[PDB]
């Protein structure tokens, strides 16, 4: 909950 | 080749606000 | 970082945040040296008193950025990890003896204003600028003290400090591949690194070519920013042989 999500391609 | 050259600073020869303590410090 | 400040924009476009995918935290810094290798603290990835050894698959490189917790869009370059490799003489055991690891990126990472690589000390860089009272520059996204996290990337400045009194400081055995730095308490100025700050670069400016080395890795500190503690750093040129090895051969 401290970061923002990350675009989905990268995980 | 580029290394450690920063395009916001030594690419367009403008010092950040503290490099001036190292060089100072490069007795 | 402890006492030190938000960094300028692009003041240090060779910080890397090591990315733990899950959780979603910060891991570490590490530091950009070409379009595909970044280079860290080997205790970043493997640290069995404390059960870390990430494998590749559990991190990601992200890198060009500013903000700590936010996901710099058309800024940062977010990149996987091809391999990690860890010095082989690696001491967790003793005392972080060669705290140095490299990551092979996936894929080359674009430079811009804010992506760009640091350089690595030669001999004569070194034993130029590796001098007691010469202060480097250390740069992270960990804690703002001890016992607190920033908003963006904190930049301070810190003075090498002579190999008998870094020795002084502590318990543990300090080697040749470690130096210290900080300030001492009669010195009035203060900072240093702070979990999370681990992996990233201590760097200095070469008076002689205007460019940024780096000469060290945050290693491991007693405490942070404790009177009469320093911070100690991988000598990066000590171990520039492994590095050079490592990035010749894979
Ligand atoms: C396993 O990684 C660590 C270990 C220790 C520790 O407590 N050590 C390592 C010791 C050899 O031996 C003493 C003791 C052993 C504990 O396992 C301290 C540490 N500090 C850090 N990093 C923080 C920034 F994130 C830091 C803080 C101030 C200055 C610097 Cl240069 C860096 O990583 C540490
Ligand atoms: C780290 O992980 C790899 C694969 O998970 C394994 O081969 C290695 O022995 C592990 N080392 C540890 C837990 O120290």
């Amino acid at each position: 909950g401290d970061f923002e999500e990350i675009p989905e391609e990268y995980l | 080749a580029d290394c450690g050259l920063r395009p916001l600073f030594e690419k367009k020869s403008l010092e950040d606000k503290t490099e001036r303590e190292l060089l100072e410090s490069y007795i | 970082i402890v006492e030190g400040s938000d960094a300028e924009i692009g003041m240090s476009p060779w910080q890397v945040m090591l990315f733990r995918k899950s959780p979603q935290e910060l891991l570490c810094g590490a530091s950009l040296i070409s379009d595909r290798w970044v280079l860290t603290a080997a205790h970043c990835l493997l640290y069995p008193p404390w059960d870390k050894n990430f494998t590749e698959n559990d991190l990601l490189v992200r890198i060009g950025k500013h903000s700590r917790t936010r996901y710099e869009r058309n800024i940062e370059k977010i990149s996987m990890l091809e391999k990690i490799y860890i010095h082989p003489r690696y001491n967790w055991r003793e005392n972080l003896d060669r705290d140095i690891a490299l990551m092979k990126l996936k894929k080359p990472v674009a430079f811009s204003d804010y992506i760009h690589p640091v350089c690595l000390p030669d001999r004569e860089t070194a034993a130029s600028l590796l001098q007691a009272g010469y202060k480097g520059r250390v740069t992270g996204w960990g804690n703002l003290k001890e016992t607190g996290q920033p908003s963006v990337l904190q930049v301070v400045n810190l003075p090498i400090v002579e190999r008998p009194v870094c020795k002084d400081s502590t318990r543990i055995r300090i080697t040749d591949n470690m130096f210290c730095a900080g300030y001492k308490p009669d010195e009035g100025k203060r900072g240093d690194a702070c979990e999370g700050d681990s992996g990233g670069p201590f760097v200095m400016k070469s008076p002689f070519n205007n460019r940024w080395y780096q000469m060290g890795i945050v290693s491991w500190g007693e405490g942070c920013d404790r009177d009469g503690k320093y911070g100690f750093y991988t000598h990066v040129f000590r171990l520039k042989k492994w590095i050079q090895k490592v990035i010749d051969q894979f």
